[PDB]
């Protein structure tokens, strides 16, 4: 996988 | 003519069931007024207790909505009741969900969509009443908004509710035309409320004692009612003038 | 560290200012003082997100209870967060104060811990994650104390914590509950940590 | 006329039709007799027979070891109402220890009534319940309605020409209340009350029915020759 | 027309015909009064004997809410004690979450809902009973009266059944001779009165006085049945009354 | 890393353009600054689809609340909403927001986390980058900053993420809610990673990949 | 209660018919003809709008030839709101067809589907029937061209020439009259507007009161093309058959 | 207790006819006019504000609703009716497209959604038709500008121009001598203002007409910039004063 | 429940599948066959979890005779290799998902080609030459990679058959009991009798 | 027991000069064991390109699935859907079975036929949309192709150029990665041409 | 993680 600052 | 049983249209584009709820109105034959000022909002109500056994504190017509909402019903008290708690609930659960107080206007549409679904859906009747809703809203000001059993609403300058309501109508007309401005203006909501019982008095040609009237006021964050002695003492201030 | 304490003219609520995630200090000026009515107040102390849900729907229990039948008692505000407490002990980790003034009854204090049981008590302190004390200097607290004297027990008992405890800390907050209607007081850190 | 097309209708003298229909049900139904002294509560039932080839239609009904009624009217109905009772008792024993008071049987039977007098759809029950019952403030005999009404008695009368036996335990009531430790004495005053209600026909053995509950009895009913002592 | 046949249909004068009716079954009922006193409530009614065959004091009709309010009403018995099923379920439900025992308009309020809510569809029937109810809360003593509208008020005294005009009549002469207050062993002997001089209008078969109170002082706030020597003091004062 | 800074006159949000899958950069520009309303915006960390799909759903249900109203929409009320449907799924849904904006109660600067629960602050910081953040707010923040200062101040904070921590980095994301003013996002405020020139071109001659078969694609109908 | 307002719409009459299927038809023959034409190398779909108003957005309308997929086009007779329920119904059915099988939707198939709907609504549920009767033209490559046509009580049959809706008396004797099995599309556009032409209750059919569409194999190669006319190109076979 | 009411209210007739559609349309006859005419770059929906009471604050009550930034509507009718239909018009825009899609519906979609819900109070157990026609003024980067009336039936058509309630008959023969394919926005404006002075008995005046239009992107009403594609929104409901002007050249 | 083998040759589909039915250290059966008949000219072969395989095998059955009695009409090798992976596709998410395994072998009559697809348990779908399910894959898609051509004869692909199985019999450590061989073909289904 | 590495495969996106360029590799394995040369990864709905990567059931069941939508969404807007809008429809779609996902790396490439603008966008298995000028990647082998898309790419390829750059981005990840390769194909989109190439990989 | 005197 997911994409995640 | 089961066209006029429930609330389907009739051959000449009417629904019967919601004209015959406006009749229920006036059954209570209690007349309400309702009139801004600078800072406030003042509702008024004709208060009758004809039974000598009647407790005439628990005899009322004028309901605290919310902390900052008021509500006056012509109608009767059944209906007047099942409306208010609704209205209760609606202020709530808005407060909860949206964080911040349902204003008057927000509040009347609601109710106002409540009463439209009973002029659409059979098997609920509409409510034979009219809630008068009043508040000094945080964005709008002094607010004056009334709903009606044909799920109609809208804003007022003020307004009056009854049999004798027309009466009151022209009268608060013909202030507006002289006055020249779309409120009472007036510093305190003391002398705003004398004003509302004055032109109530010219308006309907009836006195009033203490216990003949009932008087609810909204100023910023906060609608209360007034008892019958702070009634008594505005009464006083209108004789005396 | 938050506590409650009953006195002469109503009832004082106190708390700390730091909220933790593993050593960070997420909010070193958390108000960890929630309003639930004008004269009903309550100290929150284990999951944030857990204690400001109950908080948020114990204040539009009251908000409705207001509307129907009038000022509601500080017992009926205990009560309120002990169902939702108590019915939810499985998914929450609430400790809860609840600190309410009443003209008939003045200050009363309700504890509502971990279990979800409710304790009607003259004053109560929570440290460590709530961790309720019993005894917490009992000779040290009167009934009927003064304002003053009240604010200096808190301020004391809650500077103690503090300087144990690395979970309490910032400012010291305190609202108090009496006829006359609600104070707000804040003590920063130099005032306090001298004590 | 016009208000008796369902029970959710008043009528304009505030009548419910489809409950005083129901009642008329019960007026049909064959006679039966209840009445009771300190010690030991009765029911005698005429019983009704189809033709001489048919069986005679059970009146009584057990519903614990300590209570049961008789029926007139709708026998389906009182099946269903008998059943109900049977669940309360047992439920009773089973969740509290403790034998159902006739006096709370009474307050079931009447609430379980009135909601099919006030919804759309259903019809009020078409039968009348006698329960005699042995509970803790000793002897009991109630008269249940379809309206919902239920009323405590010494003694009372259900069915076709019950006005006789009714009149009759009035009359008899110093009588037979004080008839303390002697069932068969009892039972005799039951007989000779339902007698007042017959017309050409009489008491036959397989004619008659007779239920008895008291202090040292549990809940009993007589058929057959065990009746033919009462003739 | 037929505006009359289906609840819940208002008429062209905006009436519901039904709820009218309802209240006919009411006035056909037995007589039941309310007392407000100093520091509670009296609830009486009038149990018409039938028969000989009617078991004395063993017929009960006043009934119970929680444990400090009291409930009477005159029409369909039935009706009667599926409201007050009602009560009991509103009352128990308040008390879980509240902790504090229902206060009297709150309780008021829950029948009038209700009771309104059968005058909304017809698919239901109006409740055909007048209830008087009433006790003792934390702001003092209430006396409430509901009929099949779902209309109710706060009373000084309260009256429904046969036998109402004459009560209606016996209670206005009480607030006017009595303005400071009437106290809560005299209430129960006013009570006795009324039912026996209301009894009048319904003299045909001879009946049975049933009392109950709420008293801050006399019962400690909780609602108890007259009985004993209580009970024949009030029926021996109404007995003296009518002769 | 995303901040939240209140000055005089509104509330000004900034947040780095870094989006990772594991230790890869996925995306080198990505905008992790919201519009919930007009004039309400929203700084999102964490779960990148969460953020994105709950910033999208409470601004549509604050957009038809807007028009039910005829009011424009309060911070506090995309507050409420966001945290009861966070707190409803118990932390499961990864989303991590800085709410600013002005309405007509005036400006307001919150935090939500992925449990639901809510602060209120002058200077707030959220992300992998907020320890980096908060350092600087806590070492240059005063009261009663001005808008440029407020600005300055925030992008500094972000420039400390971009930095100092591995899950931020790329150009600087602003926007500025001012009282009675439109709300001006800056994109790309500031760019300080650019992309140096390559040494050598690798663009290939053509013919040099080995083709099987071609064939027309037919799109039309 | 409720029962004192109920109008029974799924019942039988004395003489064995649904009231409210009977009725329903009667409305469907007020509205604006339909003419489905099928030919050897095509199917022709004819429609006219019911009494068009000057000031109508002829152009970028659509009352009465509505398209399923890309191989099965319908011709709508009665209310158009009704029917545009029952459309997308059949465009999802065609869809979830296609997902399951990789196989565009039979016609038959289709239609029988869609028919079943509307006996569902005559025999449960105490709702009004659907006030619709279509013409679906359609290919697949089982049978080929294909006419059917489905009313209110669900019953759906096969045509090789048919009519719905006003004059179908008039227009299923002009048909009947003219047609022939070795007939080309060109032919059976021609027959179709000369049909339409007569039974109008119009005073001249002009090509603003007019919907046409042709399921030809006019594009390359063993594959349907359905066209929708636009209204310059009704304007030009209508000059093209001398009806102007 | 329950809706017992799961059966059609609206049946057909002996002759074919739905009572209850029939009598809905005469509730709309009897309704206050309004009226949309569609230009080459806008498109412009108007109606008389008829108040109840002086008293009234005519401003609070709206009869010209933004559906979307690029989708108007006003109606004819009962009033009531059409409050509900624009809220359900404004959610279904959103649940059933702007959540799917990312992007607002265009005119026509939005229209055959309302159409829908107007239909089922048609069909369904235990309801009225809604006693309502809708006018629907829209732009769509696709379409371009359009307008669509919808029916208590369910029914919509696209029209160049036309009017609906009181005095339809007469204000559509008007506008059929008026209407042009060359006509500019300001040029459908002041056709507008003609057409409804003729439906109009009382004062005619800004404060007593209510007039929005579909035209060109509004940045200034957008309330934030930094976004080149976000321009605006193309409804525009124009101002007392902004009425008055065009009633001086009239 | 072990071997399923297809080969697709010029004119046919031919399917192999292993006799033995094995629960613990006992060979129940060695005559098993794990094949159903979908359509007179579409086979499906099947291996798995026990009562799975046979329970999903005659569901397909029942829908497909059901679609070929409605219809009149015989749905083509791609359609009913579509419909069935569908099917596993929704168990794959299921409360308990069929572990099922199946090759679908048919002749198609419109195309006049025969046609072979390999569905795994998940509702992985592809169209191959030749196909198998589980350990058989490791020794005989090498074996197929080397010895198919694509114009062979239905003698020619059944020798290239027993050349998989042979390899099978010598290299597995399980006895399978030998195979069950059916030709699908423009005439239909026919099974081997001798192999 | 890892879904989104069972099957294997890679796809490519990149943007030219008023062009975009999408690839994939052909292979289908059951872990180690090849099972299909053929499986193609990259679909069409009208001029709007979708490649998949992931559960080779997911791939096939969410082609299924958009055919479906874009089918019905072309029969009510009358119009073929546009990339921009596409990509929110795929966004959609994942999100809705958030706590359930679909195993897949999908990948949009597209000309806006109104703009004529080159568009790429890929997402994460729940719909999270990474919009990008220059190229998108997704798949087993998805670092090997970071790493030659970062270095082989420039902006404002030629058609003709732009086809040996992602070719040779695919062919040279494919080969260091185990569970891609098999085959390729490389779509080149123009406006108003699409041409399809095959490419000659090594078979291992 | 979650916050937490
Ligand atoms: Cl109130
Ligand atoms: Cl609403
Ligand atoms: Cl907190
Ligand atoms: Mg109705
Ligand atoms: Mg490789």
């Amino acid at each position: 996988x997911f994409l995640f600052x | 003519g089961y066209d006029r049983h429930i609330t389907i249209f009739s051959p000449e584009g009417r629904l019967y069931q919601v004209e015959y709820a406006f009749k229920a109105t006036n059954q209570t034959n209690i007349n309400s007024l309702a009139v801004r000022g600078k800072d406030c909002t003042v509702v008024i109500s004709q208060k009758k207790v004809p039974d000598k056994l009647l407790d005439p504190t628990t005899v009322s017509y004028i309901f605290c909505i919310s902390r900052t909402i008021g509500m006056v019903v012509n109608g009767p008290i059944p209906d007047a009741r099942n409306a208010a708690l609704r209205a209760k609930a609606e202020a709530a659960e808005f407060r909860y969900k949206y964080g911040y107080d349902m204003p008057c206007d927000v509040l009347a549409k609601r109710m106002a969509n409540l009463s439209q679904i009973y002029t659409q859906r059979a098997y609920m009747r509409p409510l034979g009443v009219i809630l008068t809703f009043v508040s000094v809203d945080e964005e709008l000001g002094p607010s004056i908004y009334k709903t009606d059993p044909a799920g109609y609403y809208v804003g007022y300058k003020a307004t009056a509710t009854g049999p004798k309501q027309q009466e009151i109508t022209t009268n608060l007309e013909n202030h507006f035309k002289k006055s020249k401005i779309d409120h009472i203006n007036e510093e305190s909501w003391e002398k705003v409320v004398e004003f509302a019982i004055t032109h109530m008095i010219d308006a309907l040609g009836t006195e009033f004692s203490k216990n003949d009237l009932e008087v609810g006021v909204a100023t910023k964050d906060k609608f209360f009612t007034l008892s019958a002695e702070n009634i008594e003492e505005r009464l006083v201030a209108i004789a005396e003038q | 560290s938050i506590m409650a304490v009953t006195f002469k003219d109503g009832v004082i609520l106190g708390a700390d200012s730091r909220t933790t995630t593993g050593a960070y200090i997420a909010n070193r000026v958390t108000d960890k003082l929630t309003r639930v009515h004008d004269k009903i107040w309550c100290c929150r102390s284990g999951s944030a997100a857990d204690t400001q849900a109950i908080a948020d729907i114990v204040q539009y229990h009251l908000e409705l209870y207001t509307s129907q039948y009038g000022t509601p008692s500080t017992e009926t505000a205990a009560s309120v967060f002990k169902e939702l407490c108590y019915e939810n002990k499985d998914n929450l980790t609430a400790g809860i104060i609840v600190a309410g003034y009443d003209d008939k009854n003045k200050g009363e204090v309700y504890t509502i811990p971990l279990g979800g049981s409710v304790h009607k008590l003259p004053y109560a302190i929570a440290v460590s994650g709530s961790t309720f004390i019993y005894g917490y200097c009992d000779k040290n607290f009167r009934e009927n104390m003064s304002k003053e004297e009240t604010v200096d027990f808190i301020k004391h008992s809650l500077s103690q914590a503090i300087k144990w405890d690395g979970s309490s800390g910032g400012v010291i907050r305190m609202v108090v509950l009496t006829a006359a209607g609600v104070e707000r007081l804040i003590f920063y850190p130099d005032e306090y940590e001298q004590l | 006329n016009n208000y008796d097309g369902d029970t959710v209708t008043f009528s304009p003298t505030g009548r419910l039709f489809q409950v005083e229909y129901a009642l008329e049900a019960i007026k049909q139904g064959s006679v039966t007799v209840g009445l009771r002294s300190n010690t030991h509560a009765v029911l005698v039932a005429l019983k009704r027979n189809a033709d001489e080839l048919s069986s005679y239609q059970k009146k009584i009904i057990k519903c614990d070891e300590h209570m049961g009624l008789s029926l007139a009217g709708l026998a389906p109905d009182a099946r269903v109402l008998s059943n109900y009772l049977r669940q309360q008792c047992n439920y009773s024993s089973l969740v509290f220890n403790r034998k159902l008071a006739v006096e709370r049987a009474g307050h079931l039977l009447c609430d379980k009534a009135q909601k099919n007098t006030q919804s759309y759809g259903g019809r009020p029950y078409g039968v009348g319940l006698l329960i005699i019952g042995y509970d803790k403030s000793g002897a009991h005999l109630l008269e249940f309605q379809p309206s919902g009404n239920v009323t405590e008695l010494y003694g009372t009368a259900i069915g076709a020409r019950s006005q006789g036996a009714k009149t009759y335990l009035e009359r008899t009531l110093d009588t037979f209340i004080k008839i303390d430790g002697n069932p068969d004495e009892l039972i005799k005053a039951g007989v000779e009350a339902i007698s007042q209600s017959l017309r050409d026909e009489s008491l036959t053995v397989d004619n008659l029915s007779i239920a008895i509950v008291g202090k040292d009895t549990p809940f009993t009913i007589y058929d057959g020759e065990a009746v033919a002592k009462y003739i | 027309t037929g505006y009359d046949l289906s609840n819940s249909v208002f008429s062209p004068d905006g009436r519901n015909f039904q709820v009218e009716y309802a209240v006919k079954a009411v006035e056909n009922g037995t007589t039941s009064i309310g007392i407000k006193c100093n520091d509670g409530v009296v609830f009486a009614v009038e149990k018409l004997i039938t028969s000989k065959l009617l078991v004395p004091q063993k017929n009960v009709k006043i009934q119970v809410v929680d444990r400090h309010i009291g409930c009477v009403y005159s029409g369909l018995i039935p009706d009667g004690r599926h409201l007050v099923n009602r009560g009991r379920e509103e009352a128990a439900s308040f008390k879980k979450l509240y902790k504090t025992p229902i206060p009297i308009p709150a309780f008021a309020d829950r029948l009038g809902q209700y009771v309104q809510a059968h005058t909304l569809y017809n698919s239901v029937r109006p409740f055909g009973v007048s209830t008087i109810f009433g006790g003792v809360d934390k702001n003092g003593a209430h006396l409430y009266m509901l009929e099949p509208s779902g209309s109710y008020w706060g009373y000084k005294g309260a009256a429904t059944g046969k036998g109402r005009q004459s009560a209606k009549a016996e209670l206005e002469k009480l607030v006017d001779h009595h303005p400071e207050g009437l106290s809560a062993r005299e209430a129960v002997k006013q009570a006795a009165k009324i039912i026996y001089l209301a009894h009048e209008d319904n003299k045909e078969k001879d009946f049975e006085l049933e009392i109950s109170w709420c008293s801050l002082s006399e019962t400690n706030g909780l609602h108890k049945f007259v009985k004993g020597d209580l009970l024949q003091e009030a029926i021996d004062f109404a007995q003296k009354e009518i002769n | 890393t995303i901040v939240g800074v209140k000055f005089n006159n509104g509330v000004v949000i900034a947040a780095d353009t870094r989006s990772t899958q594991g230790p890869i950069v996925a995306d080198k520009n990505c905008a992790k600054l919201h519009r919930i309303s007009p004039k309400i915006w929203c700084a999102g960390a964490g779960t990148a689809a969460d953020t994105e799909a709950v910033t999208q759903l409470i601004g549509s249900n604050i957009e038809l609340h807007s028009l039910y109203t005829s009011r424009e929409p309060r911070v506090v009320s995309a507050l409420q909403m966001l945290k009861q449907h966070l707190f409803k799924y118990q932390g499961h849904i990864g989303a991590y927001l800085i709410v600013a904006g002005v309405d007509p109660t005036g400006s307001h600067l919150f935090s939500i986390h992925a449990h639901g629960s809510t602060d209120v602050g002058y200077y707030l910081s959220l992300g992998s980058g907020s320890l980096a953040a908060m350092a600087v707010l806590e070492s240059h923040w005063k009261q009663d900053l001005t808008k440029e200062e407020a600005i300055k101040l925030a992008s500094d904070a972000i420039q400390a993420g971009i930095w100092n921590d591995l899950g931020s980095g790329s150009n600087v994301d602003v926007c500025v809610m001012e009282i009675g003013k439109d709300a001006e996002y800056l994109r790309n405020y500031l760019t300080p990673n650019v992309r140096e020139e390559k040494q050598k071109s690798y663009k290939f001659p053509r013919g040099t990949t080995a083709v099987l078969k071609e064939s027309i694609v037919n799109i039309c109908d | 209660g409720s029962r004192r307002y109920d109008s029974r719409t799924t019942i039988f009459s004395p003489e064995g018919r649904l009231y409210q299927v009977e009725y329903a038809l009667e409305s469907i023959s007020h509205a604006g003809t339909a003419i489905g034409i099928m030919a050897s190398d095509g199917i022709v779909l004819a429609a006219e709008r019911k009494v068009t108003s000057t000031l109508l957005e002829q152009d970028t309308s659509t009352e009465k030839l509505y398209k399923l997929n890309d191989k099965i086009a319908v011709a709508v007779a009665g209310l158009t709101a009704d029917a545009e329920i029952l459309i997308n119904t059949a465009r999802i059915h065609a869809q979830n067809y296609l997902k399951t099988y990789n196989e565009d939707i039979p016609v038959e198939i289709l239609v029988r589907r869609l028919s079943d709907i509307k006996q569902g609504y005559t025999q449960h549920g105490g709702l009004r029937p659907f006030g619709v009767s279509f013409i679906y033209a359609g290919y697949d490559d089982r049978y080929g061209y294909q006419l059917y046509t489905s009313n209110p009580s669900g019953n759906y049959t096969g045509w090789k020439a048919i009519s719905v809706g006003a004059n179908t008396s008039a227009a299923q004797t002009l048909l009947q009259m003219d047609y022939k099995d070795d007939m080309k599309v060109d032919d059976a556009i021609e027959l179709a507007l000369k049909t339409l032409s007569k039974t109008t209750d119009s005073s001249a059919l002009t090509y603003d009161r007019l919907e046409f569409a042709t399921i030809r194999k006019g594009a390359n190669d063993g594959e349907v093309y359905q066209k929708i006319f636009k209204p310059q190109e009704i304007k030009d076979i209508l000059v093209k058959t001398g009806i102007t | 207790m329950t809706d017992r009411y799961s059966f059609s209210l609206t049946t057909f007739s002996p002759s074919g006819k739905l009572g209850q559609i029939d009598y809905a349309l005469t509730a709309v006859k009897q309704g206050v006019t309004s009226l949309g005419i569609k230009a080459t770059n806008g498109v412009v929906i108007a109606t008389e504000k008829k108040s109840s009471s002086p008293l009234a604050m005519s401003e609070t009550l709206s009869k010209v609703s933004l559906l979307t930034p690029d989708i108007g509507a006003v109606y004819s009718g009962m009033g009531p009716d059409y409050r509900v239909l624009v809220d359900k018009s404004r959610k279904v825009a959103h649940t059933s497209y702007k959540r799917i899609y990312g992007e607002y519906p265009p005119t026509k979609l939005l229209v055959s959604e309302v159409a829908k819900i107007m239909q089922e109070a048609t069909q369904s157990g235990g309801v009225r038709p809604f006693g309502v026609s809708l006018l629907i003024a829209g732009h769509d980067e696709f379409n371009g500008f359009s307008l669509y009336q919808v029916d208590p039936s369910g029914s919509y058509f696209p029209w160049k121009a036309t009017a609906i309630g009181k005095g339809s008959v007469a204000a559509k023969t008007f506008l059929e001598k008026r209407w042009n394919d060359e006509l500019e926005l300001e040029d459908a404006i002041h056709i507008a203002l003609l057409t409804l002075k003729e439906s109009v008995e009382g004062e005619f005046n800004g404060d007593t007409i209510e007039l929005a239009i579909i035209g060109d992107e509004n940045p200034d009403l957008l309330g934030y910039t930094g976004i080149p594609t976000d321009k605006g929104p193309r409804f525009r409901k124009l101002t007392s004063q902004e009425i008055n002007d065009r009633l001086e050249a009239l | 429940m072990d071997i399923i083998l297809g080969i697709r040759v010029q004119d046919s589909v031919i399917l192999a599948s292993s006799k033995a039915v094995t629960r613990g250290i006992s060979v129940l059966k060695d005559s098993d066959d794990k094949t159903r008949q979908l359509s007179p000219h579409t086979l499906m072969s099947f291996a798995g979890e026990a009562g799975d395989t046979v329970q999903f095998a005659e569901y397909i059955q029942a829908n497909i005779q059901l679609y070929s009695i409605r219809e009149d009409y015989e749905l083509s090798p791609q359609a009913v290799s579509s419909f069935v992976r569908q099917e596993l596709a929704k168990s794959i998410r299921s409360r308990r998902p069929y572990q099922v395994n199946v090759l679908i072998g048919g002749y198609d009559k419109k195309k006049n080609k025969p046609e072979l697809y390999q569905i795994d348990y998940l509702g992985t779908k592809v169209e191959l030459p030749y196909g198998a399910h589980g350990y058989s894959g490791f020794y005989t898609f090498s074996l197929l990679d080397h010895h198919y051509r694509p114009d062979m004869t239905t003698e020619e692909g059944l020798d290239l058959l027993k050349l998989c199985v042979q390899e099978l019999e010598k290299r597995m450590p399980m006895d399978f009991k030998g195979v069950i061989v059916k030709i699908v073909d423009k005439d239909g289904i026919r099974q081997v009798d001798d192999f | 027991s890892d879904p989104s590495s069972i099957n294997g495969g890679i796809v490519v996106a990149m943007t030219g000069k008023d062009c975009v360029a999408i690839a994939c590799d052909l292979r289908l394995g059951s872990q180690s064991l090849g099972v299909s040369n053929k499986f193609e990864k990259i679909f069409h709905y009208g001029h709007v390109f979708l490649g998949i990567t992931g559960l080779a059931t997911d791939v096939t069941t969410l082609n299924e699935m958009f055919r479906y939508k874009t089918n019905l969404y072309k029969l009510k807007e009358e119009r073929a859907i546009e990339p921009e809008t596409f990509t929110q429809l795929v966004s959609s779609s994942l999100y809705e079975r958030r706590f359930g996902p679909y195993f897949v790396g999908p990948v949009v490439a597209g000309i806006n036929s109104k703009s004529g603008k080159p568009f790429i966008a890929g997402f994460d298995l729940i719909g999270c949309i990474d919009e990008a000028k220059d190229f998108i990647v997704s798949g087993t082998a998805s670092d090997q192709l970071f790493g030659m898309c970062e270095s082989l790419y420039e902006p404002n390829l030629e058609p003709e150029d732009l086809f040996e750059t992602i070719s040779q981005a695919l062919l040279n990840a494919a080969d260091r990665d185990a569970l891609s390769g098999w085959g390729a194909v490389v779509y080149i989109i123009k406006k108003d041409e699409v041409v399809k190439r095959y490419l000659k990989m090594r078979q291992d």
